[PDB]
């Protein structure tokens, strides 16, 4: 229940950090 | 409570009252009307002769249906006092 | 070619209604519970309908393999999908008497560079696969991409 | 359900009214449950708790839901859930944990 | 902070003075007494059960109904005070809470709002902080309203009996026969047959 | 039997009658759903819903007896036994499962 | 449907009936507006409103269950899930959004 | 204040007596039948709460 | 107060009473008149014929019009109590 | 509906009925004016009016849900959204704007979360 | 119109009497607002809160005014001010700041 | 004259709503009679008493005038209209009288 | 020439009513949802109606450019406007799935010396531009003069 | 009941850690 919401929150944070890194490492 | 609840309670109340009264009132009316029609057809001009049979009819009704009018009324009252702690609010 | 076979009357009717709406010619196989449709449209239509929620070992294996292959082919008709692999894993008639088993499916997709599946397409894949296998709940379908990213929540 | 409700029937009794309400709710709930894709027919039984005598303790109501599925249309765990949520919400103070969901073969889905 | 012994006994005796007011305005005595009086009026027998009998019955019923509250006060407040664990002030404060909860359970929000708005009290968060000076009159008013509701409802079967006997007598032409004389024995019979006394006391207890 | 039973009632209906009729109707619907279960050919449900008594200290938790007739050889699963238990218990206000007895057409107790 | 019903001339009705009818009507109109949202083909709303007291005794809060049938493939946006929540919550006096459940035709909880 | 508080109960008494006697049952005591209706009127209006409100607002 | 601040209030109150009692008295009188005319036309000699039609007519009228009269009376009493603080001056 | 709805009033009208009818009416007129706004083709207003409570920790607030259908491509400006909010809030005694939700025909929330 | 009130029954209750008064006021106010050069039609909605009791410092009413202007007839700041004054005065205890004025395009003319 | 329309008694509140209307009508009438004024519209807000607290709120008035094509109202006029409206309403504080023209200019 | 195309029946009707009132000849293109009007009046009428609130890359670009050009031309018919430039900036089909985008417009006007746009003219420009582009709210139209002064509040 | 929910929570956490490791170990 709440644990799944916390896990999805962690997944979104990790994905956004990944995308931010990729954005500058791409050019 | 709301007024509508009072109306519903009164509705079941006068329904029980009519059910109680009709076994007696109907037979009294029928006997009176029959005697009066016979009197008018025979020109026997005397009103008070309609009174004597009616009582017997009424009494007959009781001895034929007294239990039922005794029981049904109770089946209402025992419900009403048992609904007392749930009508307030 | 056969779009679907072995349909309930309800599903059949729904499928026919959708085909009519899309102005697609169709021929419900007489008492075959099947609907042959334009051969070149079969896969596209299966997917589209899935989006709307519609509808021996060797043999089994073959069957399973055939089913896997067909499902893969259907999934590959999706624009963003370069290639698809489907693995069906229905445990052999539960040997254990007390314990209860259930079929599952794993779908791996290779996407075109720079392309992604949207939520609708993902749902269509999951439904397609679940509907094709008896007893396979949608929840038992895992969809992953070439990088191993889980697409099904 | 609501058909049983407006049947041009003169007032009978509060208890009769309560029974009719319980039946109508059961009917509509079964209806929506069937309207769910995998479900061919549904049957809902509600047990509203009876207020006891000289005590203020509160009993929680309970529900039993039997579903018949379309040939091979197994319910998703999310499907097992959404049914729970709907039935629980439709009954004043129904604790989900008191909703039992069963299939046509007698498997407990909840 | 603990009151000296002489002040303690002064407070105790002064509080014992206010006993009938507490019984009438804080317990369930008033509602039972009002319902009993209305019932006695309803049977057509204005003085059949003597006032003392009904008062004793109401007192015993009130004691039985308030036994849980008294037990809570004893366990939580009076027992530590009697073992010198807590002072009289904090014992009284702790004993107020169960009685306050019982009175709040049997009050109507509208009357509480009326007395709060009348007393110019500031906004109160939840039922936890409501002064006793506000709760007591609201509880008394709610008890009066509930007692009148119960009495008016009780008045119904005897009204049915009176109406049916009056109609039966009138349909027979008996124009100058009063219906009270015939109705009183049948009212007594109706109340006896339904086990009226115990049923009414059980209904009064169940409503609390 | 059926909820219909209650639909057709005479004017003279004592509360006692109203309750007994409610009990009958509940029994009927429960048996109905139980039969709807694949392996079950016919079901019979008996409810013992004790009437509240202040003459007594404790009102015995309601009890139920369920007799099932199975299709030729259609033995009920332990899970089937359970689901029947759950349904019957829920349908009766305050019915403790442990007071539901399930029996087959041969007199074998399927519950415990 | 809902509001039209409430009117049907009728005299043999109790407060209880008046309330139940109000509940039904609200359910109907809410389902109506929900269907009138592009992706939604049909909606079904069930309200659980707790019978109220006029005393100081436990407030609680109502609950709602919303089932939507979508147009072929018309998935609802996170915003679509939200706006539905807001509408249903507002239409019910003191309905805490968190007590609104939204489900699709396949049994997926959009909540 | 008192003589106008009296008004609705007199209205109920007169209405009940008139209905009872016009219907024919002139041997019944109207007050006996009227008392429950007076209680009903007092409880459905919220007589106590409104009376306190009026008494407070009289100042 | 003033005779007027009193006569107007009494007139309004008795207008309320007249509105409350008009339906019952009207149906009672109409039913009694109809039964009496029917009796005279057939020359039936009886006095108790009209009572039962009277009672059923009044009972049915009460059932039909109860909500209306009760709501009118409740509203009148509510406004009277609300206006009471301003009656004294 | 709305003001016309309260015309053929049978004598048997419970206060409850009188209120519900007032609510239904207000909803109708509000939807009407909202549709009269250029970009709006049809409006639907739902009011949740809960009679009061004395305890603050147990007091909520009147709430409104407004669904608008726009003319093909007629997006509502920020100022429009603001004006819809103001109108609906004012029309309901003690309606705190923040309790007005505005949604389009596609399910986009036009007001704040 | 004030007419609505003149043509009325005798079975109407207090609630009805009030609602009718509110409607009539709404009508006349809209009327005068339209009778202002730049205004082609006006629509006034009043929210007059009922009696207090359960509340403390009581509360005040609110108004929403929608105007349709003549082609290009923009309302001046002083106009907006005068509309505010009129609507506020016509409602017992209406604090101007609770009057919202909006045009046919949804622009808030007040604040 | 609206007051005297051969109407059976309705209610004090109805009487009140009427009286308010009649006063509004006559005031508008006199305001129009004035030379520069072609038509007048008067709205009165009589204050509602409170519940338990003694607070006499002061009534308010809004006056809309349509002036003779072009002609305007002098300051003394902006004063006499104020006086008349204030006097016609028991306890109307002039400062609560708003006077506006057909273009929406506040004259007061 | 075409005054407007692709009009709703409601907007069409309103536009026809206004043209009739102004005594301007018009011809509603049959089933074209368009209203050809005097060629020499097209721009003036567009503006006037706007005041009243009425109503591939290369192609898009071209389209966009064409639309920009047309809008500019229409705006230039305003007396105080010497020249106008319109830039439309509708983001390419939102690549980001979750984030939501919306079209905007920037209008730059060179005014005749000593002349200014009034509030009505400003509103007409904003409306004209917003109505021409699907999904462009008035609030997303910025109007600036040659000196960079923001004219739209 | 609750134990199964906890076990599924553990399984999801383990699977996501596994996938994160595989993601970088794949290229």
């Amino acid at each position: 229940d709440l644990n799944d919401a916390q896990l999805k929150f962690a997944n979104d944070v990790e994905s956004r950090i990944q995308r931010r890194i990729e954005a500058i490492l791409s050019p | 409570m709301t007024p509508e609840s009072v109306m519903m309670m009164g509705t079941e109340a006068m329904k029980v009252a009519l059910a109680l009264a009709a076994p007696l009132l109907l037979v009294a009316l029928i006997t009176g009307l029959i005697i009066s029609i016979l009197q008018a057809a025979t020109q026997i001009n005397e009103m008070t002769l309609s009174f004597i049979p009616k009582i017997v009819a009424v009494f007959i009704a009781i001895i034929v249906a007294g239990p039922w009018m005794l029981n049904l009324l109770l089946d209402y009252v025992r419900t009403l006092f048992s609904n007392l702690p749930y009508i307030i609010g | 070619r056969t779009l679907f076979s072995n349909l309930s009357d309800q599903d059949g009717g729904a499928i026919v209604a959708q085909l009519t709406q899309m102005n697609i010619p169709y021929r419900f196989a007489n008492g075959s519970g099947a609907i042959e449709v334009p051969a070149d449209k079969v896969h596209e239509l299966r997917l589209r309908l899935a989006q709307q929620g519609l509808p021996q070992f060797s043999e089994q294996v073959n069957y399973q393999r055939a089913l896997e292959g067909e499902l893969a082919r259907t999934i590959e008709t999706l624009g963003p999908v370069k290639s698809a692999r489907v693995h069906l894993a229905m445990p052999k008639p539960s040997l254990f008497v007390r314990e209860q088993k259930s079929p599952s499916a794993s779908v791996t997709v290779t996407l075109e560079p720079g392309r992604a599946l949207d939520e609708g397409q993902i749902s269509a894949v999951v439904h397609l696969v679940s509907s094709a296998v008896a007893g396979l709940p949608p929840g038992n379908v895992t969809l992953v991409d070439q990088s191993g990213h889980l697409l099904t929540q | 359900g609501f058909e049983l409700l407006d049947q041009e029937k003169f007032g009978i009794s509060q208890f009769s009214e309560q029974v009719n309400y319980q039946r109508a709710l059961e009917g509509e709930l079964a209806r929506t449950i069937e309207t769910l894709g995998p479900v061919k027919s549904a049957r809902v039984h509600l047990a509203m708790p009876k207020p006891s005598l000289f005590v203020r303790e509160q009993k929680s109501p309970s529900a039993s839901v039997t579903v018949t599925l379309e040939p091979g249309r197994a319910l998703d765990e999310g499907q097992i859930s959404a049914v729970v949520h709907l039935v629980s919400s439709a009954v004043a103070g129904l604790p989900p944990g008191n909703v039992t969901l069963v299939d046509q073969s007698g498997h407990l889905l909840t | 902070q603990s009151w000296s012994l002489s002040v303690q006994t002064l407070v105790f005796i002064t509080s014992l003075t206010f006993l009938p007011a507490i019984l009438l305005m804080m317990t369930s005595f008033t509602r039972i007494i009002i319902v009993f009086g209305l019932l006695r009026n309803a049977l057509g027998t204005p003085s059949a059960p003597p006032n003392q009998v009904l008062l004793g019955l109401a007192l015993f019923l009130t004691f039985f109904i308030m036994s849980p509250v008294i037990d809570k006060i004893y366990v939580d407040a009076y027992q530590p005070f009697s073992e010198q664990k807590i002072s009289m002030q904090e014992a009284l404060d702790k004993g107020a809470q169960p009685l306050r909860a019982f009175m709040l359970r049997q009050t109507r929000e509208a009357d509480l709002a009326l007395f709060a708005r009348l007393a110019n009290s500031g906004p109160l968060q939840g039922p936890e902080a409501v002064p006793m000076r506000i709760l007591l009159p609201a509880y008394v008013t709610s008890e009066l309203k509930t007692a009148f509701q119960i009495g008016f409802t009780i008045f119904i079967p005897f009204l049915i009996i009176d109406l049916v006997i009056a109609s039966v007598l009138m349909a027979l032409g008996m124009m100058m026969v009063p219906p009270a004389t015939i109705a009183l024995p049948f009212k007594l019979m109706l109340f006896v047959l339904v086990d009226g006394w115990q049923l009414l006391m059980g209904s009064l207890a169940q409503s609390f």
